[PDB]
């Protein structure tokens, strides 16, 4: 009936999908034509978001759900079996996301109980899970990774390993991997008057002026611009407000165009003008 | 028995039946939900509002590449442009002589593309004065063609021969303007017209000094005989009998041609000259040939005006802006800031990405100063579209762009690897 | 082919129209069905805007045009003849508007030569024309009347008689009928970066917080406000900016909903939220 | 004595430098004059490979 989230594969070859019928369908798109390939069923509740891991680790795809469990489906010659599962949270799991391929193969999941698990991968079918309790007050909805940024020796750098995340408390808390091993909330961002729906960490076009977008029940979309001259100073700026909720927000790769999904079943595109005010480039559908 | 959870969860989740969604993907395509997909995933794509035919033919990209010298950057093996003999001129061939583009381009090619003697004489006081002029004619000679239909035809309309003469002058055609003068028994003019082309104060004053007298109880004089002497005075628009009145039916460009031909008020730089005209007259809105002049006119303030200009008009085509900055930057022609250049290099290299023409993208990508960014993009662009940049796009683009041996092998290996399981 | 402006009659009975074919058509809408009634032809150039006078003066309708002339068509038993004409400006006449019915029967016209005529009516077929030269630098496009506001004796009050007006200079100059007899520019409003297209003086819902809306080539819509009676303070506030020009702006009567015409052949509606920020209530068409 | 058309042709044939001299032709500037003649003298040494026309024209500048 109704799908929730669906994301294209890297190298634009597949297209995983999931709807409230608890079915994770992987469709192939060669030449523009859709063609199913498997219907990975396995959630006791509707699937929420879904994300493809980086081809550098073979072919992996994870899906979270209202069943409080998250699944990771590997692939070995057409063998789409699940190599690992993780039910570390008590309430539904609104979102998942993968850490930039350099950090390794880390997966971030925000539940509705107000927590956040982080599955790191080891040599074999093993997965450690550094968890974050009471991250948001009433639960969490969004989880986005901060772009992989590189900081005289034979070493692959230690990254700042940050990742933002909105929730039901209205706060968009940023996070950071403390040198010792666990994450801490580097900062809070309270600009929304109701539930934060989605939070997307725009990719850095090599440019140091890292941005982040958010949309919430209040129907406003903010763009937290930040000049981190070593101190957390995130100055929100209003994109627009619709009389209805905004459900999703995503960044187009090159221009940094924002796809604003929400309101009237319509989706909008935006680009920040040479003037600083963001504009709507067009109406989708 | 199964609908109450959909209701409970739809509700225990603040989810209206209005919930929609959309997300851009790696290739730069967005997935809207429409019910038009086997699974309701309208994978629409992103429009490259970049309208200019030649961009889709190997030849241009291919040929325009030999126009450059690539060299790995100071902080990594990622290639960046060392030398580029790129001129607006180049582009002319691939366009058609009737389009405004050809004009905009042909114009720039005149205002900015370098001028040059074709024989080695070196009195720098001379060579510098020639080019000074070569550029002069070149430009007026152009406007003469742009106002050709305009005036030529406006001449068929005249019973008055004297007015006819003033018109021929307006086209910088002295030879015919003179012939007419003698043939109408209005010779004294053929004399002045003779002097018109030069710069002799005797005349200049003779003209003006007369003009002043003509305002004292001496009427029944043609507005045309006057307008003409005015063309001798020197500055015709800021005069004692000004021509500022012509703004009525003459293309602003018709006027400009005047200030550039008879308005040599002072003997200085052209750029500043052009600028003088702009001061007395307002320009055509949304006009690309117009803007381009302001850019030429505002010499040192070049980048400042550009910024100022782009903030108000969509008349200048992304690709143009870029080609401008670039042709101007690699010829010493003007003053352009690294921040602003790369700022507009991304712009273009992006449109080229939505169009999928990666070959072009990668190439424009080398016009990046920020070695981090360059590497940053290149690694990305290539890692995702290797197959596309291989076997037939001309068979080597990547070696041509002095790209890293490793990056190729790496990203290559990665996909073969990817396709490996898919099979 | 293409119409320009068309305005419904008071008492919602007729519907005058005009298009670039120099034809002023008066339709009639009884029950929702359109039915022509006369094609008043008479302009050497396309007609621009059109306005219906107040039924208190019979049935009048005026139309301006690019022909530099303005026409006033009376009506006597179906007799739609023109009782007066006025060609007091040298360049086209972008707009017309009637002064609130209490001031009398005054008509304001802004030309493209940068002037502004004001036809007041007398006992018979006579019309005096107090004119304003060089009101705007490159011409004028909009002309809107300020709502008729009333200030111990037998007298019909002397009103502040103001009326705003945008133009090609980017300035939205307000105006006022000086006690002696001529209008003067009470104030300028420079917030637009290009030609001001239209300027509409929102009607006061009895409320003293008089507002005014404007839209221009830059593609921004401002709702200029006055915090109190008699304080020369007009603080503009941005409604929204579209990447394309906005052609017209009108006020809905009760709610003060703004109909924003311009951009992508689309028209939008806006209502100022209980929060102060303006929102789009819906998309027309 | 048709400079206007003589010039137009010069530019239109990708032989612009002439349109410049032609510009000066009508006046009397020694700079040019000499530039012309001084060149002419050089043109008689080893390099006799130019149009008789480009030459004839510079000749019109010499005086």
């Amino acid at each position: 009936d109704m799908i929730h989230d669906a994301q294209m594969d890297y190298y634009g070859t597949r297209l995983a999908t999931c709807s409230s019928d608890r079915s994770v369908k992987i469709f192939d798109v060669r030449n523009g034509g859709q063609i199913l390939i498997a219907d990975l069923r396995g959630h006791e509740g509707p699937v929420w978001q879904v994300a493809w891991a980086h081809p550098m680790y073979g072919n992996i795809l994870a899906s979270c759900s209202y069943d409080r469990k998250v699944i990771i489906w590997r692939e070995e010659n057409g063998t789409w079996e699940k190599s690992h599962e993780h039910a570390g949270h008590d309430s539904s799991v609104n979102s998942v996301c993968w850490a930039p391929h350099d950090y390794g193969l880390i997966l971030a999941c925000g539940s509705s109980d107000g927590a956040i698990s982080l599955l790191t991968y080891t040599g074999e079918g093993q997965w450690e899970v550094k968890k974050i309790n009471n991250a948001h007050t009433i639960g969490c909805n969004a989880v986005s990774w901060a772009p992989a940024v590189v900081p005289p020796s034979g070493q692959k750098p230690n990254y700042i390993k940050r990742f933002a995340s909105g929730g039901c408390d209205n706060l968009i808390k940023l996070w950071k991997e403390e040198e010792d091993g666990q994450w801490k909330e580097e900062q809070k961002l309270e600009a929304h008057s109701d539930w934060v729906r989605d939070v997307a960490w725009a990719p850095s076009i090599g440019l140091p002026t890292s941005t982040i977008a958010s949309c919430s029940q209040d129907g406003r979309v903010f763009i937290w611009t930040c000049d981190d001259a070593s101190s957390n100073t995130w100055s929100p700026k209003l994109l627009h407000k619709f009389n209805d909720v905004v459900w999703h927000v995503s960044w187009s790769i090159t221009a940094n165009i924002l796809a604003v999904s929400g309101g009237d079943n319509k989706v909008t595109l935006w680009k920040e003008s040479v003037d600083g005010q963001w504009v709507c480039i067009s109406d989708v559908n | 028995d199964e609908i109450d959870n959909a209701k409970l969860i739809m509700k225990e989740r603040r989810f209206t039946a209005s919930y929609t969604f959309a997300k851009f993907s790696t290739g730069s395509m967005l997935l809207t939900k429409d019910i038009v997909g086997k699974s309701g995933v309208s994978i629409k794509r992103l429009p490259t509002e970049l309208q200019r035919k030649f961009l889709f033919d190997d030849v241009y990209l291919d040929k325009e590449i030999e126009k450059v010298t690539i060299e790995a950057r100071k902080s990594n093996p990622y290639p960046q442009i060392s030398e580029s003999s790129l001129l607006f001129k180049d582009a002319l061939d691939y366009m058609e002589k009737t389009s405004s583009d050809y004009n905009l381009w042909k114009l720039s090619s005149i205002l900015f593309d370098p001028v040059s003697y074709p024989y080695k004489t070196d009195n720098d006081q001379v060579k510098m004065a020639l080019l000074k002029k070569e550029r002069h004619c070149r430009l007026t000679s152009w406007i003469v063609s742009q106002i050709g239909p305009e005036i030529e035809e406006k001449i068929r309309n005249s019973s008055n021969e004297i007015e006819q003469i003033f018109l021929y002058l307006l086209l910088n055609d002295v030879v015919r303007a003179s012939k007419l003068a003698i043939e109408s028994k209005n010779g004294h003019l053929s004399v002045l017209i003779s002097y018109l082309g030069s710069n002799d104060p005797r005349i200049r004053d003779l003209a003006e000094l007369q003009l002043q007298k003509w305002s004292t109880g001496g009427c029944s004089i043609d507005k045309n005989i006057s307008k003409i002497y005015k063309l001798l005075s020197g500055s015709p628009f800021e005069g004692l009998f000004s021509l500022k009145e012509l703004e009525s039916e003459f293309s602003w460009l018709c006027l400009l041609n005047l200030t550039l031909c008879y308005g040599q008020i002072d003997e200085y730089s052209l750029e500043s000259l052009v600028q003088s005209h702009l001061d007395k007259f307002s320009l055509p809105y949304d006009d690309p040939i117009g803007v381009i002049f302001q850019l030429y006119a505002a010499n040192e303030n070049t980048e400042k005006l550009y910024k100022e200009v782009r903030q108000r008009t969509n008349a200048l085509d992304v690709q143009f802006c870029w080609y401008l900055i670039q042709t101007l930057r690699f010829n010493g022609t003007r003053v352009f800031s690294k921040e602003t250049s790369d700022e507009a290099t991304f712009a273009f290299a992006a449109q080229l990405e939505f169009a999928q023409l990666h070959g072009h993208s990668l190439f424009v990508s080398c016009f990046l100063n920020d070695d981090k960014a360059a590497e940053d993009t290149i690694k990305r662009l290539v890692m995702r579209e290797i197959t596309l940049l291989r076997a037939s796009t001309n068979d080597h683009i990547l070696n041509r762009l002095k790209i890293p041996s490793q990056l190729i092998f790496n990203a290559q290996a990665l996909k073969d690897r990817y396709e490996g399981n898919y099979l």
